[PDB]
């Protein structure tokens, strides 16, 4: 059976951690957020192919940069997310994550993935961006951002509606099938 | 209410963590060191490079400080000092970390698919990467929940912080460790 290693990375925050669980266990925890999401692996059928899909977070780790890349070798594609609703999380795709990944593993595709797509239009976040002169970060912003670093994929998602969320991780697995 | 949770999660997670290291001990590692089946002359004799000092560090987690951290389970707001007791044992996360790049190296260049094998013998859905990736992110994950804690404790806000400067200062030596 085909075995893929997928590595989730991006800033502090913009729900790295909520992603994987939310996926994995098909609702978001509101309860509590859990801090810890464990290295994970599942069977998982995409265009009639079995597939072995591994997860791992590395939320902890965003500043040691040395300690970071112990991750990577031998991954099989990464998930660079930014949250829709911290443009600073949007710049540090070019400045920090795309650079890094890229200069470890050459020839691994990426696919960039936007966070918190339920927010985009919460009045009250869109005012306390407006008070930082700010606004959220719309599709064409992610599109262009996918065509600087050369994502084979640009994709919007909710950890807390669902909405999109199961899309990214098949994707995934088609950008290495 | 949130900082019980928080506590729950460092302890359940750490009896997790302490599971993981020995179930790579007692299988990966076993198979190298058992002399009961063939192993390629690459990696022959070189385990300690391979796995590094995780027999020390499951010692102290085993040992210690699982044992410890179960006593602060009513105590959350103290459990800082937990860190603070034992930073010296933490410098063992340096050496592991500076060894990793080797490890990792050696692995992919004469080990073939002899761990791999192992895996598929004992039917573990975790790799012998998948394993010796863990303290890396067992020594990174103790600051956030450090951190979790100060959002929702009053007293005392204290112990918590000097854990927290012990749990921030070992990865970055470890960090700056590396070459
Ligand atoms: N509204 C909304 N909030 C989210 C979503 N995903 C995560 N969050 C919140 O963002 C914060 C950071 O999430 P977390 O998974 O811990 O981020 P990480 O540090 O990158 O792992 C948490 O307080 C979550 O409640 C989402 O899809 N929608």
């Amino acid at each position: 059976m085909q075995a893929i290693k997928c590595v989730v990375v991006g800033d502090g925050a913009v729900g790295k951690t909520c992603l994987l669980i939310s996926y994995t266990t098909n609702a978001f925890p509101g309860e509590y957020i859990p801090t810890v999401f464990d290295n994970y692996s599942a069977n998982v059928m995409v265009d009639g192919k079995p597939v072995n899909l591994g997860l791992w977070d590395t939320a902890g780790q965003e500043d040691y940069d040395r300690l970071r890349p112990l991750s990577y070798p031998q991954t099989d594609v990464f998930l660079i997310c930014f949250s829709l609703v911290s443009p600073a999380s949007f710049e540090n795709v070019r400045a920090k994550w795309y650079p890094e990944v890229r200069h470890h593993c050459p020839n691994t595709p990426i696919i960039l993935v936007g966070t918190k797509l339920d927010l985009r239009d919460d009045k009250d976040t869109i005012e306390k961006l407006k008070e930082k002169k700010l606004t959220p970060i719309t599709y064409p912003q992610g599109l262009a951002m996918a065509k600087e670093i050369g994502a084979v994929k640009y994709l919007e998602c909710s950890a807390l509606t669902q909405r999109g969320l199961k899309t990214v991780f098949d994707e995934a697995i088609r950008a290495v099938l | 209410r949130k900082k019980e949770f928080i506590m729950a999660e460092l302890l359940q997670t750490e009896k997790a963590y302490v599971r993981d290291l020995h179930e790579c001990l007692e299988t990966y590692l076993w198979e190298m060191t058992s002399g009961v089946e063939e192993i390629p002359p690459g990696i022959l004799n070189k385990e300690h490079i391979i796995f590094g000092n995780i027999q020390e560090i499951y010692d102290f987690h085993n040992n210690i400080f699982l044992k410890e951290l179960e006593k602060y389970e009513q105590l959350p707001e103290d459990v800082g000092h937990c860190f603070v007791t034992w930073a010296d044992k933490f410098q063992m996360y340096v050496t592991y970390c500076k060894n990793k790049p080797d490890s990792n190296q050696l692995i992919l260049e004469h080990a073939g698919t002899f761990f791999d094998e192992i895996q598929q013998r004992h039917g573990l859905a975790n790799s012998i990467s998948s394993y010796l990736i863990k303290p890396v992110q067992r020594v990174t994950k103790y600051q956030l929940l450090l951190k979790e804690l100060l959002t929702c404790c009053e007293e005392g806000k204290g112990e918590l912080k000097d854990g927290l400067e012990v749990m921030l200062s070992v990865p970055k030596k470890a960090n700056d460790a590396m070459h």
